């Protein structure tokens, strides 16, 4: 009594993906996960200037382009040998930051809430599905229902300007955006006049006031509606974080820092455990057991007999872990908004102060909205202070050559998830560079030993009480908020 | 009060020129879906999914038949009979699953337009999908439409991303030629098929630091003063109006804050290469 839904595309996530799920008695009992479009990034960077990576690796994607920069102006700054001053390290923090604040304030109402708020009767909010379980359908009070969706709505329609403000700000020391100019190996091209500082301030201000008044109250009540997806999209509660926004000038301390957790235990982050397995994904290793990524290879082979997606399946000590905000509000385990406390117990009966207060709601559907709201307000903080300390007339650049022949690798977390660019240098040209992106740790395929990829493992348990209105399919994949650019690059 | 349908399809992009468009002022982004467009299908921002979103896609491309604009973002693989870009997957009066390719998908929407619209560099001109390096047979629409023999109205309105001024713009004016062709003649375009009305300005001749490059005054690093031309700056080779448009609703622009890198050019990147070595 099995039946197969396929969705493709699977919309409202970033890039070209594929879901496919076996259901039966009302649950998902098995999954796929596919990437159906590659450039190969890796290819096109050989031989050019290293320098030009910061530019070329921000087309991977127009939504997260900050992150690839941060990655590879990191790995330039490292194999070029060149340290960033304390007012680069900052501004490089203020331009980024202030992309975490737009994007997962993009994710949320502009790719995520059309899973839960009924638009307008006009496109693109129609067609959706008929039965769509909406804050229409399960709130029984009639006008509770109206009154609580129409908050969700205009919280949507007030987050498109709230997101374009974000981008006033990364422009402001970023040059434009998408797609900045203004961070470089050395540091960055723009240093912050006080003027400039007060302008990026007055925005952040109207931002943060979003974030606290409106965007994490909305998150709150959403889940006290939608307390049963705080119950599934559970998956393997294995997470990964490698650091991001370094806080001193050393990379020794981090807003949010690296680790991993895997099977309830808590271990530090070695680099030297990631390898790439690509048994399902359209590509030719030369060697079997998976590769480290110093030494990846990107041979794309569409052809390839019983591969299914573009994405590689990245492991670590080979186990499959997940990333993005779930994954580095887990590892830090900070301690939650004025607002989550209050609503917890308001609205749920929770007593809660840290994220791991959550427990085993936090590995869900529902915790990973809680997760990216909580971290978008602990990064507004993180700004606020940044702001601050950010120095008027300070140098933010130092000079450099590009070296002969060199290896750097440039760590950071992009808003969805841990983030490193590999580059290696020979003759002065990039010899290697090879991504390991952050949804390609979520949207991976099965590795060789056919071990699902974190998505697929936690579509395992979704139910599918209405196989032609399969809604929670969709509302457990747009929970790892996916970018399938950056997943197959 | 009319509004332009629009089916916007994705290939080998990567979201920017969508997140541009996000990023519009005069009108904005909700004006613009609720008053100037009707987005019909766009899988970055639409309700449905899987086989609604594209059954919902054709229906609007035959009732629209030669009525809607075809927006193009991020270029057409060819290599490996077009699997290096699967659009979506459709299922037959019988059960069975078939693949979409972006080929096939432009192959199919193109002659049902009113008019293809290549927004951004990688749709226009094949940009970094096309590169140095790239094994895809990453294509741009006109090349593709060149093969294809395809003869349908072609706007490019590239950049990387382009402006919202510049895509807005365009779809304007030619919405408003299709209303009332002889008050609204469609836009000049050059060579490369881009309107003059964005791309005609060179950025060099239009530069504010045009005076300190004409005294030879160079920065020597990005945060001294002077012309950026040392630094890599690619305005004496670039028609675009960011001189006077400036970025996000005129906060800051390339070179002010580093240098040109000549993204709208049909040459970008290549042609534009290294980007910190001087032209
Ligand atoms: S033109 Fe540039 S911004 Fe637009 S899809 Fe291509 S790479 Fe992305
Ligand atoms: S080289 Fe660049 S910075 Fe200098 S005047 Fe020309 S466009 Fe302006
Ligand atoms: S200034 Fe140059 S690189 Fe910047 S948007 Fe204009 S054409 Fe593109
Ligand atoms: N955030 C983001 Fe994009 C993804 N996944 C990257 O890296
Ligand atoms: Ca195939
Ligand atoms: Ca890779
Ligand atoms: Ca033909
Ligand atoms: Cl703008
Ligand atoms: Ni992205
Ligand atoms: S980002």
């Amino acid at each position: 009594g099995k039946v197969k839904i396929s969705i493709d595309p699977l919309t409202r996530v970033e890039g070209h993906l594929k879901i496919e799920v076996e259901v039966k008695d009302g649950k998902v009992v098995d999954a796929k996960c596919s990437g159906g479009m590659f450039r190969g990034f890796e290819q096109i960077l050989r031989g050019r200037d290293p320098r030009d990576s910061s530019q070329i690796v921000q087309r991977i994607c127009g939504v997260c382009p900050t992150a690839h920069c941060t990655a590879s102006v990191m790995a330039q700054d490292d194999a070029f040998g060149v340290k960033v001053t304390t007012n680069g390290r900052i501004t490089r923090n203020l331009i980024f930051g202030a992309n975490y604040l737009q994007s997962h304030i993009l994710h949320f109402y502009h790719l995520a809430a059309l899973d839960y708020v009924k638009g307008p009767d006009v496109s693109p909010f129609v067609p959706r599905y008929a039965n769509a379980d909406l804050l229409t359908d399960r709130i029984k009070d009639g006008a509770k229902a109206d009154a609580t969706n129409t908050y969700g709505l205009n919280q949507y329609l007030k987050a498109l300007e709230i997101r374009r403000i974000c981008h006033e700000m990364v422009a402001m020391f970023g040059g434009r955006m998408p797609h900045v100019q203004g961070m470089v190996v050395g540091g960055a091209t723009e240093i912050p006049t006080a003027d400039k500082v007060a302008e990026y301030a007055a925005r952040f201000k109207e931002v943060q006031k979003f974030v606290i008044e409106e965007y994490l109250p909305l998150i709150y009540t959403l889940g006290s509606v939608y307390t049963d997806l705080f119950e599934t999209g559970i998956g393997w509660k294995n997470v990964i974080a490698f650091g991001v926004f370094p806080e001193d000038d050393d990379y020794k301390t981090f807003l949010l820092k690296p680790g991993v957790y895997i099977d309830g235990k808590d271990e530090e982050f070695d680099s030297k455990l990631v390898k790439e397995y690509v048994g399902h994904s359209f590509f030719d290793h030369s060697a079997p057991g998976g590769l480290h990524y110093s030494v990846g290879e990107t041979n794309p082979n569409p052809d390839k007999p019983g591969a299914y997606s573009f994405v590689k399946a990245p492991r670590y000590k080979d186990k499959p872990c997940e990333v993005g905000p779930l994954a580095r509000m887990w590892v830090q385990n900070p301690e939650l908004s004025p607002v989550g406390q209050k609503l917890l117990k308001e609205l749920y009966g929770i007593e809660a102060k840290n994220f791991r207060d959550l427990g085993d709601k936090a590995f869900s559907i529902m915790g990973r909205h809680v997760a990216r709201a909580e971290e978008t307000w602990l990064t507004a903080v993180a700004v606020e202070k940044w702001l601050k300390q950010v120095q008027p007339g300070a140098e933010t650049y130092v000079k450099s050559e590009i070296p002969d022949a060199a290896e750097g690798t440039g760590f950071t977390e992009a808003p969805r998830g841990a983030l490193l660019h590999y580059l290696k240098i020979k003759d002065k040209k990039i010899e290697n560079y090879q991504i390991v992106s952050a949804t390609l740790w979520n949207a991976n395929p099965r590795d060789d030993m056919g071990q699902r990829g974190p998505i697929e493992e936690a579509l395992i348990g979704v139910p599918v009480p209405d196989i032609k209105n399969p809604v929670n399919v969709g509302r457990l994949v747009r929970s790892y908020d996916p970018x399938l650019g950056c997943a197959v690059h | 009060a009319k509004k332009a349908p629009v089916i916007w399809v994705q290939g080998q992009g990567c979201t920017g020129c969508s997140v541009s468009l996000l990023n519009a002022v005069h009108p904005r982004i909700k004006e613009i879906l609720l008053d100037v467009i009707s987005l019909e299908f766009h899988p970055t921002v639409m309700a449905s999914e899987g086989e609604m979103a594209l059954a919902h896609m054709y229906e609007i491309a035959e009732k629209f038949n030669g009525n809607f604009f075809l927006l193009v973002e991020g270029a057409i693989p060819t290599a490996k009979e077009g699997r290096y870009c699967i659009v979506g997957e459709t299922l037959d009066a019988k059960g069975h699953h078939h693949e979409v390719t972006m080929m096939e998908l432009i192959r199919d929407l193109a002659p049902k337009s009113l008019a293809t619209v290549a927004v951004g560099t990688c749709s226009a001109y094949g940009g970094i999908p096309a590169a140095e390096g790239n094994v895809t047979g990453s294509k741009s629409v006109r090349d593709f439409f060149a093969d294809e023999k395809i003869e349908k109205l072609l706007v490019n309105v590239p950049g990387c991303p382009p402006h919202p001024d510049w895509m807005v713009g365009t779809l304007v004016a030619a919405w408003s030629h299709v209303l009332n062709p002889t008050e609204h003649p469609l836009p000049e375009l050059d060579d490369d098929g881009r309107p003059l009305l964005f791309f005609g300005d060179n950025i060099h001749e239009n530069c504010p630091y045009l005076d300190k490059y004409d005294n030879s005054e160079f920065a020597e690093t990005f945060t001294k003063p002077g012309c950026k031309a040392e630094l890599g700056c690619k305005g004496p080779s670039t028609y675009a109006d960011c001189a006077k448009r400036r970025w996000n609703n005129g906060i800051n622009w390339c070179v002010e804050n580093a240098v040109c890198i000549g993204c709208v050019e049909p040459d970008f990147p290549d042609g534009k290469s290294p980007f910190y070595v001087a032209e």
